[PDB]
């Protein structure tokens, strides 16, 4: 989570090209509860994801 | 010195469950943590892996 | 301070090998007083520490 979003990349000359924009990013799981990191045993919920194909 | 080590010689480093492997999603890992102490008033924490 | 540890290694073949889990860590000092780095000048107080021996 953070206030700002930032992208680059490296061009033939070794120069840094990077763009800086303005995005809230607060993002929380599904369910009642807060957490940060998946665990060994819980449970299974539904939740919807971008697949890479 | 010669058997300072010598307790090192008996065991091997193994192979756990880690269920977050960096990327959101679980793996069999060679560096699993194990557990995390934090007594230590000055402020510094130790953590117990699978590797050696 | 935040709110997971994450440990990562180089293998022979040179990918990371990572482990990720949920763990808090707000640590704070001694006294009465919740600084952050220490002074060239202050005062001294029993504390504790996990030695490299």
């Amino acid at each position: 989570p953070g206030e700002f979003l930032q992208v680059s990349i490296q061009d033939t000359r070794n120069a840094v090209r990077a763009c800086r924009i303005q995005y809230h990013h607060d993002p929380q799981p599904v369910g009642r509860e807060k957490f940060t990191i998946r665990p060994h045993y819980g449970k299974e919920i539904p939740c919807t994801t971008y697949q890479q194909t | 010195v010669s058997q300072h080590f010598n307790v090192y010689k008996a065991t091997r480093p193994y192979i756990a469950y880690c269920a977050d492997c960096g990327a959101g999603h679980s793996c069999h890992s060679p560096v699993a943590i194990e557990a995390v102490r934090s007594e230590a008033t000055d402020g510094m924490l130790k953590i117990q892996f699978s590797a050696q």
